[PDB]
């Protein structure tokens, strides 16, 4: 991915793509700024799965590191309650694994409201849980 | 449509990038 790029995040045949992009996040783990750079290269894709994977990648990058700014919060909150259960399904999980030990009320105040709404599958509800 | 959302994400990315840059700059300023 790093280097050539755009090759093992494509030809992954639809749904697997959502995780392939997340792989980037796990390579740039604990590296918020480098995360930002490489992920943002891939955070703007014509197909939903890439954007979901990039959001999950941001969550992974911010996992375990308590940045004073909240990159995960901003980027992934823009896409929580999105009109698609695939950007929701990566942003919710990214926030979950980005602010795990945090116990912050401001992220739960954004997550709890999404388990209940007509526009949420069991997948989205379970990932919010 | 999705393009406005992309623009907003662009702006968020840029703001956070500058914020982290100054964060690390002032962190280095003591170290």
């Amino acid at each position: 991915l790093t280097d050539d790029g755009n090759k093992w995040l494509y030809k992954n045949k639809d749904h697997g793509m959502l995780s392939a992009a997340a792989s980037l996040g796990m390579i740039l783990l604990w590296d918020v700024d480098g995360g930002l750079t490489q992920i943002d290269k891939y955070l703007y894709s014509s197909e939903d799965y890439i954007k979901s994977g990039a959001l999950l990648a941001c969550g992974i990058v911010n996992s375990g590191v308590r940045n004073e700014c909240d990159p995960a919060l901003a980027l992934l909150s823009d896409y929580v309650l999105h009109n698609s259960n695939t950007m929701r399904l990566g942003s919710i999980f990214g926030l979950g694994l980005a602010y795990a030990g945090s116990n912050r009320e401001d992220v739960l105040t954004l997550l709890l409201p999404v388990m209940g709404d007509s526009k949420s599958s069991m997948e989205v509800a379970g990932v919010t849980a | 449509l999705r393009q406005t959302e992309n623009r907003a994400t662009r702006c968020k990315v840029e703001r956070l990038q500058l914020l982290l840059q100054q964060k690390r700059l002032r962190r280095k300023a003591r170290r």
